[PDB]
């Protein structure tokens, strides 16, 4: 396993969607129960896609509103962007039309767009799918997620689980193959 | 002395380039912490694992901010006649080898930013009940696949962007000379099979030696005068760095088959050359 491509991929996304969860669940095999903020943090794996090798720089960013002026300091010579929203909070599904399009394509108008599902094993799960009747909302179906990507202009539209690990490898493999 | 500042520095590349081999990383040990969050005791072999890896990491990161102060320091002293300009080829292409060897192991090492980006997680969630603006710094430092190229591409081009009065070549022509002598001496013709490694460097001193005695012949003022491009002092001392037994006939051809070496103008430390 020597070198290979650099691809840098920022996820951008509000605070607990799962941007932390999915890339440490993705590069380490390992989901986090406990929830910290993350201003800024990064990590990297060298895969292989399409028989070619790849050294996937991964940039994770900061969801709270609070950290809007030190966000877009990670954007410049980006490859790829992963939109995360959860599937289990219709208010982070707006904000990827209302915030996160605006500006990414604001720094990065060329740079190709994956609108990530987050949390995909919680969409049917009594306990969760109470607490949205409980909170009067339903959840963002396949249907909604892939009409707002045709929206935004993004080139795939996934939905996967970190904890599950249920389609999280179709993701990253995505977002390299947009690159390709 | 600004001259030997990145020589100064260089002095632990290569306890640098060890430690960052042998950096295995502790991704075992943060991986099952994570696993098993409610136990203090597996939290703490997590944590007490970190320590190790963080200091290495500010270790290296420190050393490309001398490294680039120094190169930095190297090209400031451009601006400032009878320019030695070799040291800002011969540290060019010292740091560069270096260089490579820093981010051919780093590439290859997903551990470095792994453990990094959980110990500054730690910090936060021990917020909860080094220098934070240096983890900053140092976390967009090991985000990069290339971060000592990155370091230096920046460092370089901060410095002509600040001294715009000075064209990008003054800097960037010993870079694209470098190369090309470099290919000369590494290309093979078509009229002659490939020379071995003791012969490329055997064949490397004999060019040297021959264009020093063939520039001296042609060029007016000659190689052995004060006001000349050629620096011989210099080159004579490479050779005296050869064993004796090598190197004589390139060392007696300047004794006897120059122009300018008996003349009064040559300096007679340059004529110190004797042989039994
Ligand atoms: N059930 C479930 N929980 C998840 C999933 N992904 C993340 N979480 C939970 O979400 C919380 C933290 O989400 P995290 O990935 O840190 O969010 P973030 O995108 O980093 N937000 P921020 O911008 O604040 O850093 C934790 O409670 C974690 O267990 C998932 O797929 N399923
Ligand atoms: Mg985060």
């Amino acid at each position: 396993g020597s070198a290979g491509q650099a691809i840098k991929c920022v996820v951008v996304g509000d605070g607990a969607v799962g941007k932390t969860c999915l890339l440490i669940s993705y590069t380490t095999n390992a989901f986090p129960g406990e929830y910290i903020p993350t201003v800024f943090d990064n990590y990297s794996a060298n895969v292989m896609v399409d028989g070619k090798p790849v050294n996937l720089g991964l940039w994770d960013t900061a969801g709270l509103e609070d950290y809007d002026r030190l966000r877009p300091l990670s954007y410049p010579q980006t490859d790829v962007f992963l939109i995360c929203f959860s599937l289990v909070s219709p208010a982070s599904f707006e904000n990827v039309r209302a915030k996160w399009y605006p500006e990414v394509r604001h720094h990065c108008p060329n740079t190709p767009i994956i609108l990530v599902g987050t949390k995909l094993d919680l969409r049917d799960d009594k306990d969760t799918i109470e607490k949205l009747k409980e909170k009067k909302l339903t959840p963002i179906t396949y249907p909604q997620g892939l009409a707002m990507a045709k929206e935004i202009g993004a080139v795939k539209y996934l939905e996967c689980s970190a904890l599950t690990q249920r389609g999280l490898k179709t993701v990253f493999d995505e977002a390299i193959r947009a690159v390709l | 002395e600004i001259y030997n500042q990145v020589n100064v520095v260089l002095k632990d590349a290569e306890g640098i380039l060890e430690d960052l081999q042998s950096y295995r990383g502790a991704g075992h040990e943060i991986r099952e912490a994570i696993q098993h969050p409610a136990d203090e005791k597996l939290q703490e072999k997590a944590w007490g694992a970190v320590v190790p890896l963080v200091g290495k990491l500010k270790k290296f990161y420190e050393f490309s901010q001398r490294l680039e102060a120094a190169l930095r320091g190297l090209l400031g002293a451009l601006t400032s006649h009878l320019e030695r300009e070799q040291a800002l080829a011969k540290q060019f292409a010292e740091i560069l080898h270096f260089t490579l060897r820093f981010d051919e192991l780093k590439m290859t090492n997903p551990a470095i930013q792994n453990d990094f980006s959980y110990y500054r997680r730690t910090l936060s969630r021990m917020r909860i009940n080094v220098n934070n603006e240096l983890a900053n710094r140092m976390s967009l430092f090991y985000a990069e696949a290339t971060p000592m190229l990155k370091t230096l591409s920046d460092a370089t081009t901060k410095f002509v962007s600040e001294n715009k009065n000075l064209p990008i070549e003054n800097t960037t022509d010993c870079l694209s000379t470098m190369a090309s002598v470099c290919r000369v001496m590494l290309e093979t013709p078509e009229y002659r099979s490939r020379f071995t490694n003791e012969e490329t460097v055997s064949f490397c001193l004999r060019v040297m030696v021959g264009v020093i005695i063939l520039y001296d012949h042609v060029h007016p003022v000659g190689a052995f005068a004060k006001t000349s491009k050629i620096d011989m002092k210099g080159c004579i001392k490479v050779l005296k760095d050869q064993p004796p037994n090598s190197v004589e006939g390139l060392l007696n051809a300047l004794r006897y088959t120059t122009k300018h070496l008996n003349d009064e103008t040559t300096s007679k430390q340059i004529k110190s050359m004797l042989q039994g």
